[PDB]
RNA sequence: GUGAACAGCCUCUAGUUGAUAGAAUAAUGUAGAUAAGGGAAGUCGGCAAAAUAGAUCCGUAACUUCGGGAUAAGGAUUGGC
RNA sequence: GAAUGUUACCGCAAUAGUAAUUGAACUUAGUACGAGAGGAACAGUUCAUUCGGAUAAUUGGUUUUUGCGGCUGUCUGAUCAGGCAUUGCCGCGAAGCUACCAUCCGCUGGAUUAUGGCUGAACGCCUCUAAGUCAGAAUCCAUGCUAGAACGCGGUGAUUUC
RNA sequence: UGUACAACGGGGUAUUGUAAGCAGUAGAGUAGCGUUACGAUCUGCUGAGAUUAAGCCUUUGUUGUCUGAUUUGU
């Protein structure tokens, strides 16, 4: 479930494999990240790696300030366009895919996030809750 | 299910919505900050030029100027007159927190209503000198 | 933990949440809380003096019952005639 | 476990059923049904749209204001268990529900009245504009009577 | 020279052929093993799929992230009618198997089990087991000997058992014949039960309880001729590719000379049999409940019929089972429903399940109506009614 | 990981299954006993309620019948030279 | 008739109703379509499809043989009464 | 799919195939160990990766249900009701099919390898080995699962009035 | 020759979205003498009308059908 998640993680529909890119919803100074790997992706031929709500992956940023961008820095997706089922009873969806900017800690490296955060997200990571003002 | 549907109501290409037109018209603060925006180079126009009730930026103030002489723009300027549809009105007519969806229309009807029309006409009138 | 140490152990002990409420009677701890009953939510019907109420609406209906709440022939013409009317009518459209 | 009521047609949403999509403001959108769903995501006016409950309360064709109505209210403020409550709650719904449905179906009623009305002018109306119609009916029913005698 | 890159073969080599089954009934090709200080017990149970619905869970895991939550779970029902025993068979060891040594049958058997033994009904006699009930008269001569004779050399004792299909909403009229054994005492035990119980019924919650892991023995669904890319998930071809894209590009390159019997081939799909597990009982539904679909957290008084029935197959009227998640084979074909073959060591196996709800609204369409009084209820009065 | 044929983790297994596995099966397995029980005698309640309205040696062949056909068979057997067990 | 139009589509006059047929609807094809989320990660190679498109108005760069480029680009609109 | 009396039902199992896999998490525990910095495992539990077999309650995709409604052009005098536009186009759309885009399920006994041993000679020491013998690998053979020899077999029912 | 079967019909269950016809004083205005005429559309009768197994469920109704051919013996 990689390094700082607070325990197991249940499956989520993927949608946002390789090569997708996602706005970025913290106050970091990134406009959109681009996913180039999903951490702890498994392996089969042919088969892209794909992540979903509350996966960590290593993004390139794309647009923002340009000390940010020409790196590779972990990220945490927060909101996917794909529905996802929960086991409440409901199958639900964001209006877009939004991810933030994590260490390898967990940790986010901007103070707060703009915009609705993930259930599922929030309860796996514990610093992407401290910094949500909006949980679902 | 059709592709012309499918292209135009896809999730990422999704638009404001009415309610929330409405409260950014409702209140004279919002439609003062939305008529002097910062110079964003990521909009059409420098950010200027933008039409709160079609949520829609113009590069130009004569497009602005035709977009206001458009049929579209009095579509929603239509729209926009009665009740913007919140959760409270489909609970009500299931039956449910009636009594809050009455005082929430009486509150629309009293205060938040000709508030809302004043501003509108304030901003037409600022929109036609300008234009 | 000591207790759930004795009984099964971490992941295997079942904790029961309701022996913590503070209720009138002791009696009522285990008491499972109805959701759902016929299409609606018992939630949001369950409020004090409901009784009460549910009293005031009864002495409105009475009202409405005692006012009369719940409950073939014109002018110049018979039952009987209508009722030939009815019959030619629908003869002529069928 | 909670029955919500969509959000376009307010038709009860059982658990696993429908669809629900959250906005950039954190509301929810609850829908029954893909019809609701692609309606809304298609922006039509479920106040325009005959078969939703916001246009038939808005047209007036069913009940909107009663005491009855007023007995089921989301309660944010909690109440201590209590089983005799319980007990009248659960009598207590059914009998507003039957009351409900007595008032809903007398307001169908007086909305309705006029129709018999309506229909024996037309009929009158019908049959005084259609002479020849009435004589070829004569002249049926008079043979088909005279084939039963012989 | 070696495949560039490692890739999993496509498809199970211990499922072939890939063949119809013989029978719509599929075989028991293993029964729990005999403790032979236990009570007398059957093995197994015969019922019908009428369908699939949803229901909510209260659920109790200790360790898991759904401790204390509720789950949504879709579930199977099956109409479980009471079995009628009408014969006994016996089973001796031999150093080339089992081998039946005699069969015994009760004295009088329903049209219902005497259809199974023809093929044309309407033009027969109806003459089996005619002379055969003969047999039973002047104190059972014949009859006893055989049962001591099951008693003295068997060493597996089986009872044969049918369905009485009348009960379920299903147009044919020919009962299911089966053999279900015997697990409990001695083979004196089982054949003194086996004899107290002919031409009686046994029901599903003497067979059955809740809580307990099942297996479903069952034909699946069958869908004719198929091609390689859904018979067995290979890869599909590049577009307008000559001859086929939905083929496998090379069914050999090597130097056997011949097709290789792990080649993904073209031919029947479905209609197999198969043996799945593990499948727990959450619900032992009775026939004269009024309420069997209802909760001690939903107080609607409703069956676990759905609105309109079950689609394709009906109405609930019997007993019934009702297990979390699918099991083989489409809605009305006949299912056998197995005891575990070992004691199950997992903790889902000592669960205790509570249902908060059972969905009923109407699989025909998009339900949104639990009863038809709740439909009345919420649409009011219409035209037709006035 | 260790695979399902695992020594250890089977040692394990059926340590844990002697115990309350266990003995949860025998308790379902005694109600179901008794279930069963009473459903017979339900069932024999039942009929003398509606009957109220109304109101060993092994050896040698099993039958006549058995004993023809057997004979027949070895016959033909010996004949035609198609036994498994007789020349 | 629509429409800028000998375009496409429908109709009047005139002329045909010819091409082996019947019954089922497996796989694989030939011809034609649709698809959640992502958007070239496929492939030697964006091959093929998709997207654009009529008319009206605003506006249109480098370069240039000064004639062009140009419908450059980029925006707004279109029904009925 | 013929044939070994006919026909029907319930079964046996030679042989052939065979299947599961890896990671993380709670607890053990900030414990053993350690100046520190750091830091395990067994036993007890919970999820996921790859694979496999199914399944359609729910969500999504699909539409000749041409089911319902609408739009353009033209034609039937108009309304109504309809034809054609090589499925005219647009929206919704049950049923069926179907998706790691959906859900469920996938185990346990013997014999061993390397190795660690016991008794014990060869060789009056010694020695796991020579005779004998204890354990021990995702290994082997079985349990379990698939097919059922169309020339392998068993039990059972009925067995013709011109 | 019957909890018999079939073709219709009835009741449910679903899909769509408010039928034809009549009427109004709702309707931007324009023409004639407050009225009349034309008039996209709107409102009511009307969750109406239409479809619902062809692989949905059920049936105290109506009408019919129940019959030919071939072969098999220890
Ligand atoms: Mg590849
Ligand atoms: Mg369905
Ligand atoms: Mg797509
Ligand atoms: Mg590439
Ligand atoms: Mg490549
Ligand atoms: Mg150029
Ligand atoms: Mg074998
Ligand atoms: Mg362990
Ligand atoms: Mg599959
Ligand atoms: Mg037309
Ligand atoms: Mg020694
Ligand atoms: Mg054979
Ligand atoms: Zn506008
Ligand atoms: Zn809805």
């Amino acid at each position: 479930s990689g390094n700082g998640a607070q325990g197991t993680k249940f499956r989520i529909s993927l949608g946002l494999p390789v090569g997708a890119i996602m706005n970025c919803a913290d106050n970091s100074g990134a406009r959109n990240l681009y996913i180039i790997a999903v951490k702890g992706s498994g392996s089969r031929l042919n088969r892209l790696p794909a992540a979903s709500l509350g996966d960590m992956v290593m993004a390139t940023v794309k647009k923002g300030k340009p000390e940010l961008r020409k790196k590779v820095m972990p990220a945490i997706v927060v909101r996917q366009a794909k529905s996802w089922r929960r086991r409440d009873g409901v199958f639900l969806y964001f209006e877009d895919n939004a991810g933030v900017i994590a260490n390898p800690k967990g940790e986010m490296k901007g103070s707060a996030i703009t915009g609705p955060v993930g259930k599922e997200c929030a309860d796996l990571w514990p610093r992407v809750a401290s910094n949500s003002g909006v949980v679902v | 299910m059709g592709r012309y549907s499918v292209k135009r109501y896809k999730t990422k290409r999704r638009t404001r919505d009415l309610d929330l037109i409405y409260n950014d018209l409702s209140t004279k603060e919002s439609v003062q900050k939305l008529l002097n925006q910062p110079l964003d180079e990521t909009k059409p126009g420098l950010g200027q030029h933008y039409c709160i009730h079609c949520a829609k930026y113009m590069e130009t103030a004569i497009a602005l100027k035709t977009h206001l002489k458009g049929k579209v723009h009095k579509r929603r300027v239509k729209e926009l007159r009665g009740v913007p549809y919140t959760q409270e009105v489909s609970d009500a007519a299931a039956g449910y927190n009636l009594n809050k969806f009455l005082n929430r229309v009486q509150e629309i009807t009293q205060s938040v209503g000709p508030e809302k029309e004043s501003n509108e006409a304030l901003l037409k009138e600022h929109l036609d000198s300008t234009l | 933990r000591d207790i759930e140490a004795e009984n099964g152990g971490a992941g295997v002990f079942n904790v029961n949440l309701k022996d913590k409420y503070l209720l009138e009677d002791d009696e009522w701890k285990n008491d499972i809380m109805p959701e759902i009953l016929d299409g609606k939510n018992v939630y949001d019907f369950l409020d004090p003096e409901i009784a009460a109420k549910l009293q005031a609406l009864e002495e409105e209906e009475e009202k409405l019952e005692n006012e009369g709440f719940y409950n073939e022939i014109y002018d110049g013409f018979e039952a009987s005639e209508v009722d030939d009317i009815k019959e030619k009518a629908a003869w002529i459209r069928n | 476990m909670r029955i919500y009521q969509c959000h376009f047609c307010s038709s009860p949403c059982y658990p696993g059923h429908g669809i629900m999509f959250v906005r950039n403001d954190a509301k929810e959108f609850r829908f029954c049904r893909s019809k609701c769903h692609k309606a809304f995501k298609q922006r039509r006016n479920p106040r325009k749209l005959k078969w939703t409950k916001a246009f038939r309360k808005a047209a007036g064709k069913e009940l909107a204001v009663d005491s009855t109505l007023t007995f089921a209210q989301r309660r944010n403020v909690p109440v201590r268990y209590n089983r005799e409550l319980v007990a009248t709650t659960l009598k207590a719904m059914a009998r507003i529900e039957e009351i409900r449905q007595k008032r809903e179906r007398a307001f169908y009623k007086n909305r309705m009245r006029g129709n018999k009305e309506k229909d024996f002018l037309r009929d009158k109306k019908l049959v005084e504009s259609n002479p020849e119609l009435l004589r070829i009916r004569e002249v049926e029913i008079a043979r088909k009577l005279a084939k039963e005698q012989e | 020279s070696h495949r560039k890159y490692e890739a999993p073969r496509h498809g199970h080599l211990g499922f072939l052929p890939r063949k119809r089954a013989a029978s719509i009934r599929a075989r028991v090709k293993a029964f729990p093993k005999d403790d032979r200080s236990k009570p007398v017990a059957l093995t197994s149970f015969l019922g019908y799929k009428a369908g699939m619905t949803t229901i909510v869970r209260d659920l109790d895991r200790p360790g898991s992230k759904f401790h204390k939550r509720e789950v949504v779970e879709a579930v199977t029902v099956v109409d479980t009618p009471p079995v009628v025993v009408v014969g006994v068979v016996g089973y001796v060891e031999t150093p080339r198997g089992l081998r039946s040594l005699t069969t015994v049958w009760a004295e009088h058997l329903s049209d219902e089990v005497k259809r199974r033994f023809y093929k044309n009904w309407y033009k027969s006699k109806k003459k089996a087991f005619t002379k055969y009930s003969a047999k039973y008269a002047q104190d059972g001569a014949g009859i006893e000997r055989e049962l001591a004779r099951i008693k003295k050399y068997a060493s597996v004792v089986r009872v044969l058992v049918h369905t009485q299909i009348r009960k379920t909403p299903l147009a044919q009229k020919k009962a299911h014949l089966a053999e279900i054994q015997l697990n409990g005492g001695s083979i004196s035990e089982k054949v003194d039960w086996a004899r107290e119980h002919f031409e009686k019924t046994v029901a599903v919650d003497s067979v059955f309880e809740q809580n307990e892991m099942i297996d479903a023995i069952a034909v699946t669904k069958g869908h004719g001729f198929e091609g390689v890319t859904h018979r067995w998930g290979t890869k599909k071809l590049p577009r307008k590719t000559h001859r086929g894209l939905r083929k496998v590009a090379c069914i050999g390159a090597w130097h056997p000379a011949h097709v290789m019997w792990s080649v993904a081939r073209a031919g029947q799909r479905g209609y197999h049999s198969r043996t799945s597990i593990n499948h727990k009982i959450y619900r032992v539904g009775k026939g004269d409940d009024e309420a069997n679909g209802a909760t001690s957290f939903d107080r609607t008084k409703k069956t676990i019929t759905p609105m309109g029935g079950f689609v394709h197959y009906g109405e609930i009227k019997n007993d019934f089972i009702m297990v979390k998640g699918c099991i083989p084979g489409n809605r009305k074909r006949i299912v056998t429903l197995r005891k575990s073959l070992y004691t199950n060591t997992s903790r889902k196996a000592l669960e205790e399940v509570s249902l908060k709800w059972i969905d009923t609204a109407s699989k025909f369409g998009k339900g949104r109506f639990q009863t038809p009084a709740e439909k009345h209820a919420f649409m009011g009065t219409l035209k037709k009614d006035l | 990981a260790k695979s399902l044929r695992a020594s250890s983790h089977l040692n394990a297994k059926s340590v844990k299954r002697r115990g309350v596995f266990q003995k949860a099966v025998d308790a379902r397995e005694q109600r179901i006993s008794d279930k069963l029980k009473e459903d017979l005698l339900k069932q024999k309640l039942e009929d003398l309620k509606k009957k109220e309205e109304q109101g060993i040696s092994t050896s040698g062949w099993r039958d006549g019948r058995h004993h023809t056909y057997k004979k027949a068979k070895l016959m033909k057997q010996s004949k035609k030279k198609t036994s498994f067990t007789r020349f």
